[PDB]
């Protein structure tokens, strides 16, 4: 259980960032509040 | 144990063993008195009884001690109220077989039947009268002679049993 | 064995803090009416100095702004840089906070693997017991 | 440690630790056959209450009366078999126990042991060999006027 | 989920033992008496 | 660990241009009481160390990650690299901390050439015999001279002057003129009766201590400044010093006979640093 | 392989919560127990002189400025109530473990002129007052600002202060020494902001000011309201307390043998 | 090299550190057996003293093993007064004022302690009482018992016959059975390696008619100090153990003030032997390894060895 | 009395804060209080709490 | 917060540490303790004290070394504010009326 728990943590960040890539190339500026991350600045990617 | 060809006394640490076979009890948070399974290994191991002479006047504290006296209850003696639901041919006993019969027979079992009239049977062969004094040697409470003949004897006829010496094997305490 | 050494030079610092401070308080207590005493200066020094890192990962704690305030600064003992693990109380430990940083997807992997090299951690802590460091006078 | 604790009574006059009975909380137990001669008998109490004249201004008579009261409520005796108590005197009524276990013999004869000594003066061996609120005596004790 | 209380201690005749630290993440007899997925037990069952 | 001044300001003050009557005819007094830092932490007590052995067993067992040694270790074991070479091997790691080889050789320098300082000075190792020698023939003693900076190391060291007039131990003194402020008093007063060979750091802002004098109507304020580096050239110094004294918490009580004030040695004391406390 | 290296990593910050060691005996705890009330026996002689000299300082500073407020300088007052804001220098030295050494450049004349470069501080640091000067609609003075923008501050960091506050209190509830210290210091920050603006609301009107200073009980109950109250820190125990049987902890008494 | 101990007195310009009241209490004589004291020296405290006719004798004692000791802060020896009629509780504390206003007026916390006598209990009575545990740093006894096993056992056997005589359970045999193997084998006082303290102690500190009311069941130790505290001292303690039959058996030491094993001297066969100075070698050997474990300088200087050494392995096993 | 917390504070946790991040005072923890239980607050012994007390 | 029979230290927070001495630019040594593997006699550069002879080197280009006078500085800038606080002491402010100053500065 906690393997497949644990690794999937990292798939889905990884598939967060890709979409938060491809949402910032479109010109869409998200603030930090909406974002379920909350402390995530995306500035930094 | 044999020391030079010659059979002695050790004390052997037995507290050490539990400790081995269930090493949880060393590893102490301050919830697990209360955990509800003690060891996730043997999850119906519930107290550890010890028994061993502390001679020191004072008692234990009433928390690693278990209430032996007095009334236990108001309205009836509840054992009473359970014995009506106990039969005497309900097993109660086991005993190590050191020539299993078959692989699969490893210790055999006694009811309140077989005791009490094992010891009855012995008692009456014999002869007994009250309180004439009648003994019986160590090391045999493991097997259906001081376990089940000699104190059901004591018993069923007035009689007094005696042991001798806590134990055997050695010279001296012969 | 450092910690012992860092209660006593926190005793000496603190009474030498409490000597610029005394102004403000006593600026305050008048218009306050309330009493100056030792009890009101050790739970004044207590608010100060004592200020707990939270886990960091949470985001809540890494943006706790109240212990860096100019007097809190200024009336703080400096205890916290002669023993390892004040510090690691006060702040938390060098690399556990910039792990935490990429925890709370505050920074990229990369970019906290870079500077997370113990040659850094090194020089970036003694930097900081020593009091020397970088300022850009202009945030953002 | 508050959700965890063995039960602790202020007053054990009801003598309740041998009625309410909770398990040993701890995994060892230690049971030997040398206990089975000790008598059970509650801890004795700060400020002996026997002693207390019952002045209608005294704080500990008051509390102690109230107490009482409480008692004869909770085995069903004040409101059911004795409907009205109006209580003034404090009263001692003690037996001369030896604090044993069963009832014994004479080893010199086989004779029933002989009668004690009156209790002349009230002492603290003496206190839970009287009649409180409920608590319990043993039966071999109680042997003797 | 810690799975402890004080329930598994044997209670007689009154329980003097605190009732918040009955059961600790275990579901009470009383959480399957108000859960049970049958429904009315015959009257021949008393 | 100190804070560096980080955006944080520091704001001067003012001479009011209004110049103030009590300060020209009451006499308001500020001296300076100049103390140096402990160079070195207070030598321990057996039982703190003791104590030290207990706190470090116990950490190392409870510690955040129990059978790993370090953090090296730890990120090692699952085969990862904290370090700028990307080494694993922690031992190959603090053996060349830095990759650069000239601090190798710096090290090994180091190595045979550096010896720890011995922490105590001959100047306070102290000598009864030729003292109660001076103490019998003369019937009459004073302490020793104190005029070493270099005396103890372990404690805070202060500064007693006596008056060349009044024959007794005293505070460096400044009176006040009147548009100035009181800190601007005892800068002025380290300032030029040191000449400009001090680098004095002043803790506060408000005086520490006051002490009234009925004889001469006036009010003296104590100072507490620390001693940075300088040459304390005391010829220099206008109200007219005989000799100087380093003095620690302690003899600031040994000197109350040739004291001038009984009120000033207690508030004196008061005010002393300690690295201690516990006298 | 980067987000390996994080997973070592976060592996790295996770703290785990772990047993008593089952090598401990029951003589070896209690000694230790022993030691550290030794330790604080030891330690009572020096936190209470150090108390008690600490409130004669005090003591002294406040005799010393009603000193120059009734010789009646109200200038020097003022300048010398403000806080001196500028720290000890870079030459001011932290007490080391031994003495400097005679004549001793680093490395001996060696050098690495990598190592002495200045770095970074991290995390970089911003404070309440950095809106007030460094972001839009600055003040001309900024030390000495006007009141009412302190006031924004001063409501603005209750309200910000206390909902991080629930927040983390929600998240990672803790207890015992660490926990209570936790809750201590919040509970300290926010008496700070209450006292701050009751200090406005007794400055911008004198009505409620000369009716706080007429009497005292209306000064006691008005702190009730406001969250001001006395810190109690339970007295020093220098021995060790008589235990009831029932005082034992909740775990299986250590081993003796 | 042996040198003597130069007679000395405290000057006023000292006696003023020592606050007015117990200034009183400094003596008249001291001594110092180096040319310079330092920060802390070696304090001997030795037994009862009476006059100055015998702190010249009692020096000798001492006077070979501190000079073959060379300690750089050297040593004082404090002469101790017997006793006073006036006030019943006066000596331990006597001893104690005294030694603490010495201790002020030389500018010295934090020091090493020697004793062959009553003053080790003098001592010990420091680090067990509060509000001077700070003053003695650490404690060195030679062959003086600070305890007994008698008095541990005695002490358990009364401490659980108190809380057995208060329990009700408990039946009338074993208490009357505990209360006759506690009379059987009553406490004999400490022993005593002094001449002239032999006196001290069966008079005043450990005679049977006061310590004991109810006669070996109740002790009040309130005149020396009780177990517990007692119990209670980590200061470091050092005992001193002669090769052959000693005092002081080691194991209730070893008990009572935690795990270490006395230092045991090779040359003597008893006591007495400790300061003939065939035996001074040996015995200035483990003081001087014992003082410099507590000497910054010296254990500052030993474990940069150890790393400087430990570096010097990384650097040959580098190439 | 208040506190600001509404408990006493340990003294572990004082020194803890005044000295900033450090403890190696008091350690040794009190242990903690005791809930008295009126034993004649509780209910009449009932008869069928003794038949099914055993369970 | 449970009662222990250990004594009670923060416990599972710091990580491990290991000691090391750290020679000081000024040639005194001090022994301080990190997280991951430091080795022993660990020779420091850049130490307060050195960027203090940094500083008073690059005092010493512009000539800023010899004094800042605040008693003879003999300004008469003066300004009388109403309501003004010290932002200074953020936890305790003061409305005084007050006297306008500037900061003394020191580029470098």
């Amino acid at each position: 259980q906690f393997r497949k728990l644990q690794d999937t943590f990292w798939s889905n960040r990884k598939v967060l960032v890709n979409r938060v890539k491809s949402m910032y190339n479109q010109g869409a500026r998200t603030s930090a509040k909406d974002m379920p991350i909350k402390t995530i600045n995306i500035k930094a990617f | 144990e044999v020391k030079q060809g010659v059979l002695v006394e050790r004390n052997m640490h037995f507290w050490d063993m539990i400790y081995n076979v269930i090493p949880e009890l060393g590893l102490s948070y301050p919830g697990q008195r209360f955990q509800w399974v003690h060891s996730q290994e043997f999850f119906f191991l519930k107290k550890v009884v010890i028994t061993d002479h502390n001679m020191n006047l004072l008692g234990v504290t009433p928390m690693r001690k278990m209430l032996v006296w007095g009334p236990f209850s108001y309205y009836e003696q509840r054992l009473r109220r359970l014995s009506a639901l106990l039969h005497p041919d309900d097993p109660i006993l086991a005993l190590e077989d050191p020539h299993p019969a078959l692989e699969d027979k490893l210790h055999i079992t006694y009811s309140h039947r077989n005791c009490i009239n094992a010891g009855f049977l012995f008692g009456n062969l014999m002869g007994l009268k009250a309180e004439s004094r009648f003994g019986v040697m160590p090391n045999h409470h493991v097997d259906p002679v001081g376990a089940i003949v000699a104190p059901y004897a004591a018993l069923t006829t007035g009689a007094v049993l005696v042991h001798i010496h806590s134990d055997m094997f050695t010279d001296d305490h012969a | 064995m450092n910690d012992i050494y860092a209660r006593r030079l926190a005793q000496a610092t603190m009474f030498h803090q409490l000597m610029r401070c005394h102004g403000t308080l006593w600026a305050a207590t008048q218009v306050t009416k309330e009493q100056m005493d030792y009890n009101f200066i050790r739970e004044e020094f207590m608010r100060v100095n004592g200020r707990r890192a939270m886990p960091l990962l949470l985001g809540a704690a890494a943006n706790e702004n109240l212990h860096q305030l100019h007097l809190s600064h200024l009336s703080e003992h400096c205890a916290w840089g002669e023993s390892a693990r004040a510090l690691a109380v006060q702040r938390q430990t060098p690399l556990s906070q910039r792990v935490a940083a990429l925890g709370r997807m505050a920074e990229t992997i990369h970019q906290v693997k870079t500077a997370s090299t113990v040659q850094n951690l090194f020089n970036e802590q003694i930097s900081c017991m020593e009091g020397i460091s970088s300022f850009e006078e202009e945030p953002l | 440690d508050t959700m965890f604790q063995y039960p602790v009574y202020e007053n054990e006059l009801d003598t309740p630790h041998l009625f309410n009975i909770t398990e040993p909380p701890d995994f060892f137990v230690y049971w030997n056959v040398s206990d089975f001669e000790r008598t059970s008998y509650p801890p004795l109490p700060e400020e002996d209450h026997r002693l207390l004249l019952p002045l209608s201004g005294s704080a500990p008579w008051k509390q102690h009366r109230k107490r009482s009261l409480k008692y004869l409520r909770k085995h069903e005796i004040l409101p059911n078999y004795l409907p009205h108590v109006r209580q003034d005197v404090n009263l001692s009524v003690v037996f001369p126990g030896v604090y044993a276990t069963r009832a014994r013999l004479c080893e010199e004869t086989g004779e029933p042991l002989p009668p004690p000594p009156p209790v002349s003066r009230m002492t603290h061996r003496n206190f839970w060999m009287t009649a409180h609120c409920g608590n319990y005596i043993e039966l071999a004790d109680l042997q003797h006027p | 989920v810690w799975l402890g209380g004080t329930a598994a201690n044997t209670s007689l005749g009154r329980d003097v033992m605190p009732s918040t630290g009955k059961y600790i993440n275990i579901v009470s007899p009383t959480d399957v008496a108000a859960n049970i997925s049958a429904g009315a037990m015959p009257p021949e069952a008393n | 660990g100190f804070h560096s001044q980080h955006r944080t300001p520091v704001l001067p003050q003012v001479p009011a241009a209004e110049v103030q009557q009590a300060a020209s005819e009451s006499k308001v007094r500020v001296a300076y009481l100049l103390h140096r830092q402990p160079v070195v932490k207070p030598t321990p007590h057996p039982l703190e160390m003791e104590m030290a052995f207990l706190l470090q067993r116990e950490h190392q067992r409870y510690s955040r990650h129990e059978s790993s040694e370090s953090a090296t270790h730890f990120m090692a074991q699952r085969g990862q690299s904290i370090d700028a070479l990307n080494r694993t091997d922690p031992r190959q790691i603090q053996s060349n901390f830095f990759g650069l080889e000239l601090y190798q050789d710096a090290m090994r320098v180091v190595l045979q050439r550096y010896k720890p300082e011995r922490r105590v000075t001959p100047r306070d190792l102290w000598d009864p015999a030729t003292y109660g020698s001076s103490n019998a023939n003369s019937n009459a003693s004073s302490p020793p001279t104190r005029h070493s900076l270099h005396r103890k190391l372990d404690d805070y060291l202060h500064l007693i002057v006596r008056d060349e007039a009044s024959g007794k131990w005293t505070v460096p003194q400044t009176e006040l003129r009147g548009r100035e402020t009181l800190r601007m008093a005892a800068e002025r007063a380290i300032a030029t009766d040191n000449g400009e060979g001090l680098d004095c750091y002043v803790w506060s802002n408000a005086p520490q201590a006051t002490v009234p004098n009925a004889n001469d109507g006036s009010w003296l304020f104590i100072y507490v400044a620390t001693y940075l580096s300088g040459r304390p050239k005391f010829s220099e110094f206008r109200p007219k010093t005989i000799d100087h004294a380093w003095v620690t918490r302690h003899e600031m009580m040994q000197y109350e006979e040739n004291f001038q004030s009984p009120e000033l040695v207690r508030v004196l004391l008061d005010i002393s640093a300690d690295s201690t406390f516990e006298s | 392989n980067e987000e390996k290296w994080a997973q070592a990593a976060m592996e790295y910050l996770h703290e785990k919560r772990h047993c008593n060691d089952s090598r401990k005996r029951q003589h070896d705890v209690d000694n230790e127990r022993r030691m550290a009330f030794a330790f604080d026996r030891y330690c009572s002689v020096n936190e209470k002189i150090f108390t008690e000299r600490l409130s004669r300082l005090s003591d002294r500073m406040t005799e010393a400025l009603e000193t120059i407020k009734q010789l009646g300088m109200d200038h020097a007052l003022e300048e010398a109530l403000m806080l001196s804001s500028e720290q000890p220098p870079l030459n001011f030295r932290r007490p080391t473990l031994t003495p400097p050494v005679a004549g001793y450049e680093p490395g001996f004349g060696l050098d690495v002129p990598q190592l002495r470069s200045r770095q970074a501080e991290y995390p970089p640091v911003g404070r309440p007052t950095d809106a007030m000067e460094f972001g839009e609609e600055k003040d001309p003075s900024f030390p000495l600002v006007e009141s009412f923008r302190v006031e924004d501050l001063t409501t603005q960091c209750l309200n910000e202060l206390e909902e991080r506050h629930g927040e983390i209190r929600e998240a990672a509830p803790t207890t015992g020494v660490e926990g209570e210290a936790w809750e201590a210091y919040v509970a300290l920050q926010k008496k700070a902001l209450a006292r701050q603006q009751l200090i406005f609301e007794l400055c911008n009107n004198g009505e409620l000011r000369e009716r706080y200073d007429s009497d005292v009980a209306f000064r006691q109950r008005v702190w009730e309201e406001r969250g001001m109250l006395p810190l109690e820190i339970e007295r020093e125990r220098l021995h060790e307390e008589p235990r009831h049987y029932a005082q034992e902890p909740a775990y299986h008494p250590f081993r003796k043998m | 090299q042996h040198a003597s101990f130069t007679p000395f007195s405290i000057q006023p310009w000292q006696a003023r550190c020592v606050g007015a009241s117990r200034r009183k209490l400094l003596p008249q004589m001291l001594m110092y057996h180096g040319a310079r004291l330092g920060p802390r020296p070696l304090i001997i405290l030795d037994h009862s003293t009476k006059g100055e006719a015998g702190v010249a004798e009692a020096a000798r004692k001492y006077e070979s093993i501190l000079s073959q000791l060379s300690w750089d802060y050297g040593a004082v020896y404090i002469p101790l007064h017997a006793q006073c009629t006036d006030s019943s509780k006066d000596l331990l504390e006597q001893s104690c004022q005294r030694i603490c206003a010495v201790m002020d007026a030389l500018d010295v916390r934090w020091t090493h302690f020697l004793t062959y006598s009553y003053g080790a209990l003098v001592a010990v009575r420091m680090a067990s009482s509060q509000e001077f545990p700070h003053r003695v740093g650490t404690l060195m006894s030679l062959d003086t018992p600070l305890v007994t096993r008698e008095f541990l056992r005695n002490m358990e056997q009364r401490e659980d016959i108190a809380k057995a005589e208060r329990d009700i359970n408990v039946p009338e045999d074993g208490l009357a059975f505990a209360k006759q193997a506690l009379l059987s084998s009553l406490e004999g006082p400490l022993p005593c390696p002094a001449a002239e303290d032999e006196s001290l102690y069966r008079d005043y500190l450990f005679d049977p008619n006061r310590i004991f009311g109810a006669g070996g069941l109740v002790r009040d130790e309130s005149r020396y100090v009780p177990l517990k505290s007692l119990l209670g001292v980590r200061h470091p303690v050092q005992l001193i153990v002669p090769s052959a039959n000693p005092l002081s058996d080691a194991a209730a030491h070893s008990e009572v003030f935690g795990h270490r094993r006395p230092a045991v001297v090779k040359c003597c066969q008893r006591h007495e032997d400790l300061f003939k100075e065939s035996a001074a070698k040996e015995v200035a050997g483990v003081l001087g390894a014992w003082m410099r474990r507590f000497e910054p300088d010296c254990f500052i200087s030993k474990r940069y060895e150890q790393a400087a050494n430990e570096m010097g392995q990384l650097m040959l096993s580098t190439a | 009395n208040r506190s600001l917390l509404g408990y006493p504070l340990r003294r572990a946790a004082a020194m803890e804060m005044l000295y900033g991040g450090i403890c190696i005072q008091h350690l040794a923890q009190p242990p903690f209080p005791l809930r008295k239980i009126q034993s004649e607050s509780l209910p009449p012994p009932s008869l069928q709490g003794e038949r099914d007390d055993l369970e | 917060g449970m009662f222990a029979e250990e004594l009670s230290i923060e416990r599972s927070r710091f990580p491990r540490f290991h000691s090391t001495f750290t020679i000081q630019t000024d040639g005194s040594l001090n022994e301080r303790e990190f997280e991951f593997a430091v080795p022993p006699i660990v020779t420091l550069f850049h130490d307060r004290l050195s960027a203090h002879r940094e500083r008073q080197l690059e005092l010493a280009k512009i000539g800023k070394l010899r004094k800042e006078r605040n008693w003879e500085t003999e300004q008469k800038g003066e300004e009388s504010v109403s309501m003004a606080c010290n932002a200074l002491a953020f936890p305790y402010c003061i409305p005084k009326n007050m006297l306008k100053r500037s900061r003394v500065v020191d580029p470098l």
